[PDB]
């Protein structure tokens, strides 16, 4: 019990410093956008461009080297979800309706179930009924089956 | 004829009749991404995409063997002309 | 299953491709171009792929949050499709015998 939650934490912790990392990224090729936009062509400007995207190599370079380490904990997307998320929403309803199918399809599951148990309750009670010579072979056949 | 007592089978593992979300304790994101509330009500909206997930940063997303030193070099040399 | 370090290192790989073929472009283009498009194509090539390093940022929070909604997803899947196969059998089994009948 023990070893699952310090793995399950040792993941969450891998995972939060990539989101981390991942955000830095983020927020530095935003900044250098906004430089590029805005490039007065002075040479400080210069200097902190070529600073910048320096900057934005190592960090990329540190997270291709992290995210590959073997040992690592972060060793599925289906190319559905990947469909489903290029609509610029909020992903909810996706998730809603196919549980929900999921779930009607358990309900057809649970009651065809109950409606074949019943099938067969009722076709061993008259066999046994009709024929009670062969009654015990089918409880038998009970056994076999439950 | 085919009464064979040394053939036994048996229950198909898990049983579908039983509640298989609760057999391995599977309740915790089933709960948190569960349509309604225990009272019913609507708990968030709900959408399709990933587009959401990113608002929160900054920027307007209204629309969804090499040498490094060298290309930086050529980059400045063409901003500074 | 697909790893999620393979998908980031192919990820990694055609950035940096499509960075050494842009810069490729740029070095052999001519100068008469003006310096504005090809910083605004520059900026437009740095915000598709800050776009794909934040498709690949919501995905490893989804792993965060990750599987469990996913295996019973899966699990469930596989039960209804067994199902529908085995009615599909059980028809295609009657429709072969009725010959026999």
């Amino acid at each position: 019990m023990n070893g699952n939650s310090t793995n399950n934490e040792q993941l969450q912790q891998e995972l939060a410093t990539t989101q981390d990392q991942v955000a830095s990224i983020i927020e530095s090729f935003v900044e250098l956008g906004v430089s590029i936009y805005d490039f007065p062509g002075t040479p400080e400007a210069t200097k902190g461009m070529i600073t910048n995207l320096q900057r934005n190599v190592d960090r990329l370079y540190k997270l291709n080297v992290r995210s590959n380490d073997p040992q690592s904990s972060l060793s599925d997307i289906p190319l559905e979800v990947v469909q489903y998320i290029e609509d610029g929403r909020n992903p909810d309803i996706y998730t809603r309706e196919f549980v929900e199918a999921i779930r009607r399809s358990n309900q057809y599951q649970r009651g065809k179930m109950h409606g074949l148990k019943q099938l067969r309750d009722s076709l061993a009670d008259k066999i046994v009924d009709e024929f009670p010579e062969l009654k015990e072979p089918v409880e038998d056949i009970i056994k076999r089956t439950s | 004829y085919y009464v064979d007592p040394e053939t036994t089978y048996t229950y198909q593992q898990p049983n579908p009749l039983q509640d298989l979300i609760s057999v391995y304790g599977l309740d915790d994101i089933s709960r948190q991404v569960a349509r309604t509330n225990l009272d019913g009500t609507k708990a968030v909206k709900l959408r399709k995409s990933y587009k959401n997930q990113i608002a929160d940063l900054s920027g307007k997303f209204s629309t969804i063997n090499f040498d490094w030193d060298l290309c930086s070099s050529v980059l400045s040399q063409f901003e500074r002309s | 299953q697909v790893s999620l370090a393979l998908v980031i290192r192919n990820l990694t790989v055609f950035t940096m491709k499509e960075l050494a073929q842009y810069m490729k472009t740029n070095v052999h283009t001519q100068a008469n171009e003006p310096n504005s498009a090809k910083k605004i194509r520059f900026l437009q090539l740095i915000i598709f792929l800050r776009t794909q390093f934040l498709k690949l940022y919501v995905l490893v929070k989804w792993t965060r949050t990750i599987h469990v909604l996913i295996d019973l997803l899966n699990w469930f899947r596989t039960t209804n499709m067994n199902v529908n196969n085995c009615i599909w059998a059980l028809k295609s089994s009657l429709n072969s015998m009725t010959n026999a009948k």
